[PDB]
């Protein structure tokens, strides 16, 4: 039987200041007891000021980060480039996750 | 009886298909485009009318490629014309899908021909306005064809289409004369410019920009390439020294 | 395209009239007389043949009247398929009304079943409407005997006595004159047989020229009875309008 | 779970549902109402799982109301339990059946007859004296089995429901909370008050 | 009169597609807009229509990608359609291939989907006339779209009412605005001058002209207001 | 009928969007004038009779707590765009937890307008009602738009659509300004319809409504049109 | 009116569109004749190549459909490679969907019944091509069926099609008149095929080099086309013949 | 399949098709309907020549849509049909959804919804039906009744008539309906719908319909013999002169 | 693409149905055929009318088997006749063989013939079959039948009667030579004699076709063993037995 989900590691952290957030995560990614890269960057700038990370399986999460990237193009294309604001893009994400309820995205997503 | 001509697919009294016919006469009203089989290729010719001179030489290309073997020209509206290339791309791959080789070229003639003269089955299309010649090199040598908007296509030793299709027909014949033991490939190309000259007559008006391509097994390992650079210039030296 | 041969069957007149339902009622117009009659104790159906010969069998022939279910007949006039097309239909209903309720369809359940059906061509698909018109008698328990009548318009009513078909004028005329509320079966019958006399387009009424029908109580129950020639012609000479 | 319970004597036919709603260990509610009103003289009481109940119930109220509205003519129970039959038997071979059983108690105006019928998630229907739906079955029959008698009056009706609700209460090892009661007659439907 | 243009699937006896020709016509009826080119970058120039002194001047100037924009002339419906045509091509390469899409392949896909709608029955050719400004691995470009289907390659073009004018003003300036290398405001003033040799009775403001640029490090911008307030 | 629905004529138009424009003239006066201090829209409600219970004449719709509509021609087929345009808002609301924009708004519903033709299914014909559009968005502040059956959309300071509108277009230019106060709109809309009305006007043939960033998008009741009425009478009946 | 444009019927009861195909399948000038010999069947039709920019190999109007069944046209060749990629496809599925090579009359049978099909059905136009299907039937021996843009197929002891028709015709009737037999009484292909030039330069009243015509024989489980340098051979022979 | 546009602008700006469906309902029966202070009446005439047509089985122009909201129309009956079934089950629905039976005002914006989405689909002819809507929302007393036409427009009305001759009617209700003083009593209201009826009926109560609708579901139509009674008395009040 | 969905058959002004009418007129104009149903029997012929004498007859069969006692011959164009038959032996096993397991009654596959014809004149974008049948059958419950099917899709049943050229003039012939009483030979005499009016070329077995739905044939069944399955009704007469029965007028 074919698997659809991996594990390829990592971890992530964000954290809120004043004026300021700030999202980290390892650049390591691995599959079982194997270090397939020790530098592929996974939280990624995605306009409009924010800054966003899916974490768990490298094939979901990547799909999740260039959805929100396709996302936040065709935001400002139907809006007049309007900022997209952070709930805005939380929201957008909380259904972008959603739309696969049955087949989920194996990542854990912070912006 | 009348109205005949205001619905496609209509036979006349007659036994023809007036809007099919209106079809040629979009395409006669085409700039020239010819081509010529020579001993072991395909040469195929183009005229480019240079409207103003803020068009982008070199660029706006008219002739196209299907697979990597087939050279196709037309004359007409081009775009139905790349409508008509688009489908020959689809039956090519699907061709090479499933019977691996690529597509023989009067397989690929027999596509094109079933597509334009099934659109003259039906009243709510409108048939193809454009006249094209096509071909290349496959397993059995070269061969050129040309498709007219009834979905009548033949194989030719020369053929040309478009507003100076006479004086270049009347050429090409000349040249099927001339040398019954064929052209070689680049001596075919130096003629296809000296013919696309000539037939800038008809079109005297504008200024014009010569486009040549051609697939040759010797010359260009059966590939379809465009005759650019050197071989370009010396052909357009050819067709100019022709002139005068 | 194809817009041109389209009749537009289905559009208004400027006098918010349907052109083909108008002209499709001429053409019931021009079909054999048809009689109904409802007494207080049975229901009449009395119809005339329009397609008549020596050659013609009648007695394998139903051209005018057809059982629906076992309470329920139809006589219609107009194009006989179109009639046979709406009577599978409604049989077809009839049956699924006793499979999902284990009742008897009520008549008129039935009746606008069939006209919702008719109404249906006269406002979409832009097909042409259905050349008939029928007259269901029919019995149920909580109406008991019913008469209709429905037209290609979709368009039903229910009638005491009724005609459809050629002379409906005539024959609605003698009817409303010789029509009386406590009157019997017989009398019906008796009736329904003058008036075709009087309205026919035939020099005589005879056995071979009619269909005849009876929805009575007579044996707790209600018998549907398609009359045989033989009986057409009993019934024709104890009436007095033929001899032997 | 549920207890759907009917008895059909002379002049009426009577319906007790449970009034539990369970689940999990929680009783969520001791009031439950567990019949739909499908016309003035046919009452549907229903059981099984959680959703498709209701879902079915009210679904086959609103065919049945709609029919008495086109018609201006009020279905026989005979006929409305053909329908619902009909109903559960094209469920039960679909994507995801409906898992309701339901007892169909009706006034026959025409026959001026109290009829009771019984149909399972399968579409299985009978026309019973009494009837019973799940394991409240397994008691209740034997012992209308012994007391039930045709010509009992509506009031020798509900004794007997009484006496069938004391066993299940006695030997039914889940609590339901009560039933509430219904008539069904030639005057309509009316819920009795305290049982 | 004419019984050859009730469609777009009846050739006329000379061989014309009539209703391919009204749409070119509903473009000279459209507003005048420019675009024209260096080595370096792509302008367009729009002159928006206003309905009248209370309306808003139409925006004219649509953009596809980071790299990739056009002008319109006609049929605003018609031209919001084939820029998200142009968007969704656009988008596609750049997620399937990591890829800008080359605007030459753009034409070609504008053409293809133009030509749909020349060849059967129901529906109409697209009533506008694009100007398909970009910057690629080939350099600058500018495109001229028709209804026909015809896409082209130039240095500089104009199309909507008057636009001759401007034609033959870059017929003119040709050598002067191609060899502006490095420096967009030249080739935005010679652009501007272009659309204003294609006005009559008329006179560039602030809330009348839109201005885009694309080129050699420099997405694709769009100016509105008083950004364009520095080109009179 | 001896054309098609997406035929264009030898002028560059599309026959189908001229004739709807035609009908659309037809139809009950609408006026709206966008100010810094909010947006108003009125409408000549014009009963058929007497008996027609003029609270029933509905030209003014919400189509968002912060967008307003106002419909001018054939009503019926507004309907359909105004149902179309308070699921846009919604699922904007829904998708992206901020309220849309009104151009976005506008936009989407013009995208119905020539969503008309032979196909794949669509409308056989254009709409034959025209739209006044207004709204308020951290964006661009105040805004009136004016959608078209032809799909196309404008932005105004003033607009005037329906039968009276040609002749209250010119009056608006006369009588708008940058500095226009929200009672000077409300007034000088109320001052337009009477003068463009075929009746005198009174507050029960015609409906005044307004959408200002603090409360929304309200409709003026019977009462207020009525107060506002008689201050227009007493400020007109003051000049000479 | 319009009943002239579409395939439905005139109130003289006729189909306008049918004739009018029937018409087109003149237009190529072209005559063509069917012979059934001892066991094997012989097509003949022109070649006329007016312009000599063409290549001749390519002109042609005869088709092999499968390996037992040829197919020779009269009409316009879009129509022609129309029919006849349609007759390869229905002749492939038959084999396959049965275990057996379909027999000429069943192809024949089968083009009919899609003709009939365009006759009555407006959205698709009548074929103007005239269909000569010929083989050697394991069942039925040599054979020739004919089918028209009406939907009609009929099988034939010989047959021609094309303006000159009806000479052709004929000419055929009254040889079988005098040999009293419905075939050629010859066991080689080679002297059918003599036969048939010789007939048809009978009726058309013209000699033919061997660029002037197109031969398709066909013998038990086999269908060709002789090539202009046989077809030259048969000319030779004939004008060797008394 | 058939997606051909049939209701198409005219250069005038006209919609043909639904006008020629205005046409239509002009040449069919009148009907009226009257709001009371209490009750709403829905008064129709009959067509004439029913000597031998049985009023028994007979379809009634007031066809009840639910049990406390009634339609009746004028106009091709069997379009009407069609647009009643749609109704009913659009009101089991919404019982069914809502928990709340339709209020009169939504029941008639569904109605003329389909009767716009008819004037607006391809392939498909406008409705020959125009439909007076009548009755109480769920518990209310006040009345309401509603007019909807082939267009798709719908309204409310005081009293109001569609059919032939109801430019007559409507004359007659513009000059004896006070919204001041409606009819008090269901009497009064009665006696002025069979009043405006006569107006146009000329024949007597046998081809007249009268169909009563006060709150909490009271829905009754008034046989031949009440419709005489007050026909009897209007003709008394008519003697005088 | 076939935007045809509308009818080309529509009531005209007067009420007639044109293209039914037309169809009808393109009947009268086909080569003449009759049936005369006996009372052993039921015989249907007709006219072979060759264009070409290089055609070859037997493959000009206008009469048809449809089903083992139900044959059929037209009057109007070949092909819509040559495509009906193959629908209704179609229709004959989809809608009664393969659900009841024995071959429907006359009057069955008739009526389907019929519904296939009036679908014919009311789908969109088709005009009606120009063609009538004469359909001769046997059931066990109807004995024999005899059934005329119009472009109308309206069927009648005749003792006997003709349709094409000489319809007009075959009937009043079968008219006064007609009885109750009449053996499947006489009928066969009768047939011939009829047809032998309406024709003005060659006489003879070749130049006719002429079939039978009389008694069953157990050679021509194909296997024996099974006493209760019966052979065919429906026989084409061959040429030889044509000219013997002509040979003696
Ligand atoms: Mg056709």
């Amino acid at each position: 039987q074919f698997n659809p989900y991996g594990d390829n590691g990592g971890t992530i952290l964000g954290i809120a200041g004043e004026d300021f957030a700030v999202l980290a995560g390892d650049t390591r990614n691995i599959t079982d007891y194997s270090i397939n890269s020790r530098y592929e960057p996974k939280v990624f700038d995605c306009g409009d000021n924010i800054v966003m990370s899916a974490n768990g399986f490298a094939a979901d999460g990547d799909a999740l980060v260039k959805r929100f990237k396709n996302s936040v193009k065709w935001y400002h294309f139907d809006h007049n480039d309007k900022k997209l604001s952070i709930n805005s893009a939380a929201r957008n994400i909380q259904h972008l996750l959603y739309g696969k309820r049955f087949f989920p995205y194996y990542v854990h997503t912070i912006i | 009886g009348t109205g005949y001509d205001l619905s496609n697919s209509v036979f006349s009294p007659d036994g023809r298909n007036f809007q099919v016919e209106y079809a040629v006469k979009a395409v006669e009203n085409g700039t020239t485009s010819i081509g010529i089989k020579c001993n072991d290729g395909v040469v195929f010719a183009v005229e480019k009318l240079i409207t103003s001179k803020l068009l982008v030489p070199q660029k706006n290309v008219k002739i196209q490629v299907v697979d990597r073997h087939i050279g196709c020209v037309y004359s007409g509206l081009i775009p139905d014309g790349r409508h008509l290339v688009n489908r020959g791309r689809e039956e090519a791959a699907s061709f090479k899908k499933l019977y691996k080789t690529p597509i023989p070229i009067p397989a690929f003639a027999d596509r094109l021909g079933q597509y334009v003269q099934a659109h003259t089955l039906y009243n709510s299309v409108r048939p193809f306005g454009v006249s094209t010649i096509f071909g290349g090199v496959d397993k059995n040598g070269a061969h050129l064809y040309m498709l007219e908007p009834s979905g009548s296509y033949w194989g030719y030793k020369g053929a040309a289409t478009g507003k100076g299709r006479q004086s270049a027909k009347a050429e090409l014949e000349k040249l099927v004369d001339h040398h019954p033991e064929g052209l070689s490939a680049r001596e075919a190309v130096k003629q296809a410019a000296k013919i696309i000259y000539l037939a800038h007559e008809d079109n005297k008006e504008k200024d014009f920009e010569l486009e040549i391509s051609w697939c040759s097994l010797s010359e260009t390992n059966g590939l379809h390439k465009f005759v650019k650079g050197d071989l370009l210039q010396e052909a357009i030296d050819f067709a100019q020294k022709e002139i005068n | 395209g194809s817009r041109r041969y389209d009749s537009r069957t289905t559009i208004f007149s400027p006098e918010g009239r349907l052109y083909q339902v108008e002209y499709a009622l001429e053409s019931i117009s021009h079909a054999g007389t048809a009689i109904g009659i409802m007494a207080s104790d049975g229901i009449v159906l009395a119809a005339e043949r329009k397609v008549t010969s020596t050659l013609l069998e009648q007695d394998t022939s139903t051209e005018k009247l057809y059982k629906l279910n076992d309470k329920i007949a139809v006589a219609v006039a107009g194009l006989t398929a179109d009639a046979e097309i709406l009577i599978n239909t409604a049989r077809i209903h009839a049956q699924n009304y006793l499979k999902t309720y284990n009742e008897d369809i009520p008549v008129e359940i039935l009746v606008r079943r069939l006209s919702d059906i008719k109404q249906g061509y006269t406002q979409h698909g832009g097909l042409r409407p259905f050349g008939v018109s029928f007259i269901y008698a029919g019995y149920d328990d909580r109406y008991g005997y019913q008469l209709y009548t429905s037209n290609p318009s979709g368009n039903y009513t229910g009638w005491k006595a009724i005609s459809v078909g050629a002379n409906t004028s005539a024959a609605q005329t003698l009817l409303q004159m010789d029509y009386k509320d406590d009157m019997k079966v017989d009398d019906a019958i008796e009736l329904a047989l003058k008036t075709l006399s009087k309205t026919t387009d035939s020099s005589a009424l005879t056995y071979d020229r009619l269909e005849f029908a009876t929805i009575r109580k007579g044996d707790g129950e209600v018998y549907q009875k398609i009359f045989k020639p033989q009986e057409i012609k009993d019934i024709l000479v104890k009436t007095g309008i033929t001899k032997k | 779970m549920d207890i759907i319970l009917g008895i059909r004597v002379q002049d009426s036919v009577i319906l007790a549902s449970s009034k539990a709603v369970t689940r999990g260990i929680s009783v969520l509610k001791d009031s439950d109402d567990k019949t739909r009103q499908l016309s003035p003289h046919t009452l549907m009481s229903f059981a099984g799982e959680a959703g498709d109940t209701v879902q079915f119930a009210e679904y086959i109220q609103a065919n049945i109301q709609l029919y008495s509205i086109r018609e201006d003519y009020e279905l026989s129970p005979q006929a409305v339990s053909s329908f619902v039959r009909q109903e559960l038997a094209k469920s039960i071979r679909s994507r995801r059946p409906y898992q309701v059983n339901v007892l169909i108690g009706g006034y026959d105006k025409k026959k001026n007859k109290p009829e009771l019928y019984q149909i399972d998630y399968l579409g299985t229907k009978v026309e019973l004296p009494y009837g019973a739906h799940g394991y409240s079955g397994f008691y209740t029959f034997s012992l209308l089995d012994h007391h039930y008698r045709p010509d009992m009056t509506t009031e020798e009706g509900l004794d007997l429901l009484k006496l069938c609700v004391q066993e299940l209460e006695k030997r039914m090892p889940m609590d339901f909370k009560g039933v509430i009661v219904k008539i069904v007659d030639k005057d309509g439907i009316r819920q009795v008050d305290d049982f | 009169r004419n019984n050859y243009d009730g469609d777009t699937v009846t050739f006329s006896p000379t061989g014309r597609l009539f209703q391919v020709e009204y749409a070119l016509e509903a473009i000279k009826q459209g507003s005048v807009t420019v675009g024209l080119r260096s080595n370096t970058h792509a302008v367009l120039v729009a002159l928006k229509r206003n309905a009248d002194e209370l309306s808003s001047y139409q925006k004219k100037i649509i953009k596809c990608d980071e790299h990739m924009g056009l002008s319109l002339a006609g049929l605003a419906p018609d031209a919001r359609v084939l820029s998200n045509y142009l968007r969704q091509q656009c988008n596609y390469s750049s997620l399937v291939f990591n890829r800008k899409l080359a605007v030459e392949r753009a034409g070609h896909l504008l053409c293809d989907k133009a030509q749909k709608n020349t060849q059967s029955y129901g529906g109409r050719p697209y009533g506008v006339g694009l100007l398909i400004i970009g910057y690629d691995k080939s350099g600058a470009h500018l495109l001229e779209f028709q209804p026909s289907g015809n896409v082209t390659e130039l240095y500089g073009t104009a199309i909507g009412a008057r636009s001759q004018g401007a034609k033959t003003y870059l017929e003119r300036t040709l050598d002067t605005f191609i060899k502006i290398d490095g420096n967009p405001d030249e080739l935005i003033k010679a652009g501007v001058e272009a659309i204003s040799q294609s006005l009559r009775d008329e006179s560039l403001t602030v809330d009348n002209l839109s201005i885009a640029i694309v080129g050699k490090d420099t997405p694709f911008t769009i100016y509105d207001g008083e950004a364009v307030a520095k080109y009179i | 009928y001896d054309r098609g629905v997406s035929t264009f004529s030898p002028e560059g138009r599309l026959f189908q969007v001229e004739y709807s424009l035609e009908a659309i003239k037809l139809g009950s006066t609408a006026i709206g004038i966008a100010t810094k201090e909010g947006v108003v829209l009125g409408v000549e409600k014009r009963a058929t009779s007497p008996l027609l219970e003029s609270d029933s004449i509905e030209k003014i719709v919400e189509i968002d707590r912060h967008i307003g509509c106002a419909m001018s021609g054939l009503t019926a087929d507004a309907r359909s765009m105004i149902e179309h345009a308070r699921t846009a808002a919604v699922t904007h609301n829904l998708y992206y937890d901020e309220d849309i924009n009104v151009e976005s708004l506008t936009q989407s519903v013009c995208d119905l307008a020539l969503r008309f033709g032979e196909g794949e299914r669509l409308m056989s014909r254009p709409f034959g009602v025209a739209l006044l559009i207004a709204g308020h968005d951290a964006d661009d502040g105040y805004q009136l738009f004016h959608a078209e059956p032809s799909g196309t959309f404008y932005r105004y300071n003033a607009k005037a659509i329906g039968s009276g509108s040609e002749g209250a277009q010119a009056e608006l230019l006369n009588e708008w300004h940058s500095s226009l106060t929200l009672k000077e709109a409300e007034l000088l809309v109320l001052k337009i319809l009477k003068q463009v009305m075929e009746e005198k006007l009174d507050e029960n043939n015609a409906q005044l409504s307004c959408i200002t960033k603090q409360d929304g998008f309200k409709i003026y009741d019977n009462e207020k049109t009525a107060e506002l009425i008689k201050e227009l009478k007493e400020k007109e009946a003051a000049e000479s | 009116g319009y009943d002239r444009h579409i395939t439905i019927f005139s109130p003289e009861g006729r189909l306008y569109q049918v004739e009018y195909a029937f018409k087109a399948t003149n237009q190529t000038n072209i005559n063509s004749l069917a012979v059934r010999g001892k066991d094997c069947t012989v097509v003949i039709s022109q070649k006329k190549v007016p312009d000599k920019l063409l290549d001749p190999t390519t002109v042609s109007y005869i088709f092999c459909i499968s390996r037992t069944i040829g197919m020779v046209v009269n009409g316009p060749i879009p129509d022609a490679r129309n029919a006849a990629l349609r007759a390869k496809a229905e002749a492939a599925e038959f084999r396959y969907k049965y275990g057996y090579d379909m027999p000429c009359d069943v192809l024949a049978k089968r083009m009919a019944n899609l003709s009939q099909i365009y006759t009555q059905r407006a959205y698709m136009r009548p074929l103007g091509v005239i269909l000569t299907f010929v083989s050697v039937d394991e069942e039925l021996g040599p054979s020739i069926y004919k089918t028209d843009p009406a939907g009609y197929y009929v099988g034939y002891k010989a047959t021609a099609t094309g303006p000159k028709q009806q000479e052709i015709t004929t000419n055929l009737e009254n040889h079988f008149k005098k040999s009293k037999i419905d075939h050629i009484n010859e066991e080689s292909w080679e002297k059918v095929v003599e036969f048939a030039i010789t007939h048809m330069i009978d009726a058309l009243g013209t000699e033919f080099s061997k660029n002037d015509l197109e031969v398709g024989v066909a013998t038990k489980d086999k269908f060709f086309t002789l090539s202009a340098e046989n077809i030259e051979e048969r000319l030779v022979a004939i004008a060797e013949q008394d | 399949g058939y997606d051909r546009a049939l209701s198409i602008f005219s250069p005038d700006g006209h919609i043909f098709q639904v006008e020629y469906a205005l046409e239509a309902v002009k040449r069919g029966t009148c009907a009226v309907g009257v709001k009371g202070k209490n009750c709403v009446v829905l008064g129709c005439e009959r067509r004439s020549t029913l000597k031998l047509q049985d009023t028994r089985i007979t379809p009634s122009k007031v066809s009840k849509i639910d049990s406390h909201v009634v339609l009746s129309f004028s106009g091709l009956n069997a379009d009407s049909r069609i647009l009643i079934e749609k109704a009913r089950v659009e009101a089991q629905s919404h019982r069914l959804t809502l928990e709340d039976p339709v209020t009169v005002e939504y029941l008639t914006r569904y109605v003329a919804g389909v009767q716009q989405r008819y004037t607006q689909s391809g392939g498909v002819r406008p409705f020959g039906v125009s439909t007076l809507i009548a009755g109480f929302d769920p518990r209310d007393d006040e009345p309401k009744l509603y007019q909807t036409e082939p267009s798709g427009i719908y309204s409310s009305w005081s009293a109001q008539t569609i059919g032939r001759n109801s430019k007559t009617v409507r004359e007659f209700l513009e000059k004896n309906y006070d919204r001041k003083e409606p009819p008090a009593t269901v009497e009064e209201c009665v006696k002025l719908t069979v009043r405006s009826l006569l107006e146009v009926v000329q024949t007597g109560a046998k081809n007249i319909e009268i169909t009563v609708v006060k709150p909490d579901s009271d829905i009754v139509a008034l046989s031949s013999e009440e419709i005489n009674q007050y026909v009897t008395q209007i003709e008394q009040e008519k003697q005088e002169q | 693409t076939d935007r045809y969905s509308f009818s080309l058959t529509t009531f005209s002004p007067s009420g007639k149905l044109g293209q039914i009418d037309y169809a009808l007129t393109a009947v009268k104009q086909g080569v003449t055929s009759l049936g005369i149903k006996a009372t052993n029997g039921v015989v249907i012929a007709t006219e072979k009318k060759s264009s070409s004498p290089l055609a070859m007859s037997e493959t000009l069969s206008k009469v048809s088997l449809l089903t083992p006692d139900i044959g059929a011959v037209y009057s109007g164009m070949g092909p819509d006749y040559r495509v009906l038959v193959d629908k209704s032996r179609k229709v004959a096993h989809t809608s009664y063989k393969r659900i009841y397991g024995e071959y429907p009654p006359t009057k069955l596959l008739v009526s389907e013939v019929a519904k296939i014809m009036q679908e014919a004149t009311q789908s969109g974008g088709v005009r009606p079959f120009g063609v009538s049948l004469l359909i001769a059958g046997h059931d066990e419950f109807n004995g024999f039948s005899l059934y005329q099917v119009d472009p109308s899709g309206s069927y009648f049943p005749w003792k006997a009667t003709a349709i094409g050229k000489g319809s007009v003039a075959a009937k009043t012939f079968l008219e006064k030579r007609w009885n109750d009483e009449l053996e499947l030979e006489d009928a066969i005499h009768i047939a011939l004699l009829t047809l032998k009016e309406s024709v003005e070329g060659e006489f003879n077995g070749d130049t006719i076709e002429l079939a039978i739905i009389g008694d069953e044939n157990p050679d021509l069944l194909g296997y024996t063993g099974i006493p209760t399955d019966k052979g065919p009704r429906f026989r084409k007469l061959t040429s030889q037995e044509i000219n013997d029965r002509l040979e003696a007028l």
